[PDB]
């Protein structure tokens, strides 16, 4: 049940929370978002009236601590910030109660949409991939480029996602080049799990950001990301039963969700028709298998 | 990126580069079972590999052993031409280990990108020309080493016997690439205008008959000529 107030909104500007979004006009008396539900991560967007080809926001938990936004009219963008004054922050929070100038969190009560989309996403991990250490919240825009993209050029405004490269050593075991290229089992189970994320949440926590930057941000290197993580998966033989009963289930979320006119650049029509239709995992997510053919047949 | 007539003379600048063709590598005879199914025997195969601008020939013979017990080969077959091409720049010393690979087919690049990822600074490349280096079993002598071999084996050549004696490299791989070109087009007749006037050998160390200045004119133009016609009677043009 918490609440990330408004310092004022001087200039008109669509406002996402989650997968919600709403218009507020320039000097509206609007006070911020109240209701935010505990337990899960959030994402504040914003799109300005005036530059609809750009998209910036904040991932937080309101968990660690007590955030607001208010207008930079140096910078010229909505900024997240922590109050550390709790008793301030109730005050401000209770007076815009009071006064009615918040939007309520619209969520209905039967709909897991949103935790289905952030089953496995931790601030902890989101902190990791976008650093920025003195913030307890994370900022994303359209155009921050992936530490993949930036070694093919600032790296303090990088997100940095596990590098994944088919033909990489990493990748590939000397002696078993066409073994660990064909069937990359290997370099899933030993390298990346084992490896690098620990455990599949991990690897599922970044996967699920990922698609989540894309969507919300339109950010191009996060959208590679996603498919790469999937095509991991798809193009693994040997993949424990339970990762692939969960891939099956979060990819026919994100699918259920990803806007109807966005299909087109948010899927790559060679991922999609190769894990589905080619890959060693053809068989296994049928659940997204039945959601992409009746949604988006024509990317097929 | 790709090779094409555009960049021609690159094949005979002072950058080591290969040719890698697996047309070859894997090579069947399909027959008719007792049951009346059909059945492929495999036999012995060879990887062609060119410095176009030597005409050193790394002739790696693959004997049909290397197929037993093995699935889906001509998949198979593009990864062992790989892994060979490999062995063999890992075999030469630093300076002679090419700058470039060309693989005369496209399926070639993931399996040998894949194979030389210890090599970032070679660089594998397709190319936009059709070489007919799949004629490369119609060199008597060629054919015969691939299908006497009796266990992997690599035979180095120079295929344009002693002609950089008198040509450059350019108007070597022109006369090659003319010569396997009638070869694969109607190898009967190249090999009568090859070898029809029997006071002209082939020397025990040399693939070709030992042509005058003359005599190659006269063969270059026959084998023109062969080409033509059989894109005639192709096409009914
Ligand atoms: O190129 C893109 N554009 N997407 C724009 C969007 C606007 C609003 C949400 S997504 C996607 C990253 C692949």
């Amino acid at each position: 049940m918490n609440t990330v107030p408004f310092t004022s909104a001087p200039i008109e500007v669509t406002i996402g929370i989650d997968q919600y979004s709403f218009n507020v006009k320039e000097n509206q008396p609007f006070h911020g978002i109240k209701d935010i539900p505990i337990g899960h991560v959030h994402v504040i967007h914003f799109q300005h009236a005036d530059n609809s080809s750009m998209r910036y926001g904040y991932w937080f938990d309101c968990r660690m601590g007590n955030f607001y936004i208010q207008y930079d009219p140096k910078d010229g963008l909505y900024k997240m910030m922590e109050e550390r004054d709790g008793a301030k922050f109730e005050n401000i929070v209770h007076n815009f109660k009071e006064r009615q100038m918040m939007v309520s969190y619209p969520k209905i009560d039967e709909d897991d949409t949103w935790y289905n989309l952030t089953e496995f996403v931790q601030m902890d991990k989101i902190r990791k991939i976008v650093r920025k250490d003195e913030n307890q919240f994370s900022y994303v825009d359209s155009s921050m480029t992936t530490v993949q993209e930036n070694e093919l050029s600032d790296p303090a405004h990088s997100l940095n996602y596990t590098v994944i490269n088919f033909k990489s050593r990493e990748a590939i075991r000397p002696g078993h080049e066409m073994e660990d290229f064909l069937d990359k089992s290997y370099y899933l189970n030993t390298v990346m799990l084992q490896g690098i994320f620990k455990n599949s949440s991990n690897y599922f926590g970044e996967l699920q950001f990922a698609f989540l930057n894309a969507m919300f941000f339109g950010n191009y290197g996060s959208s590679l990301q996603w498919h790469a993580m999937i095509e991991l998966i798809c193009s693994s033989a040997t993949v424990p039963k339970h990762m692939l009963d969960k891939l099956d289930e979060i990819l026919y979320y994100q699918i259920k969700t990803l806007p109807e006119q966005y299909s087109d650049i948010l899927l790559n029509e060679r991922v999609w028709n190769i894990c589905l239709y080619s890959s060693f995992q053809k068989n296994s997510l049928h659940n997204t298998e039945k959601i992409m053919e009746n949604k988006y047949p024509e990317l097929l | 990126g790709a090779m094409n007539s555009s960049n021609y003379a690159e094949l005979f600048n002072n950058d080591i580069k290969l040719f890698v063709d697996d047309t070859n590598v894997y090579r069947v005879t399909v027959h008719k079972t007792f049951e009346g199914n059909v059945a492929t025997k495999a036999i012995n195969g060879c990887i062609f590999t060119l410095n176009p601008k030597t005409g050193h020939l790394f002739l790696k013979i693959i004997h049909t052993s290397v197929w037993a017990g093995q699935k889906r080969l001509s998949q198979l077959a593009k990864w062992k031409t790989a892994e060979e091409v490999s062995a063999l720049v890992r075999s030469l010393p630093k300076e002679e280990q090419p700058k470039q690979i060309i693989v005369t087919r496209k399926a070639m690049l993931d399996p040998l990108e894949v194979h030389m990822l210890d090599f970032p600074n070679i660089a594998i490349r397709p190319t936009e020309l059709r070489l007919p280096f799949s004629a490369a079993m119609s060199i008597d002598k060629l054919s015969d080493v691939v299908m006497k071999a009796t266990e992997p084996q690599m035979v180095l050549f120079n295929i344009y016997d002693d002609w950089l004696d008198r040509i450059s490299s350019y108007t070597a791989f022109s006369r090659l690439t003319l010569l396997l070109r009638a070869l694969k087009t109607n190898e009967e007749s190249a090999k009568m205008i090859l070898l029809s006037d029997p006071t002209i050998t082939i020397k025990s160390y040399h693939l070709w008959p030992s042509f005058t200045d003359e005599q190659w004119i006269t063969i270059e133009s026959q084998m023109r000529d062969l080409i033509l016609t059989e894109y005639g009677r192709k096409y009914n043009v």
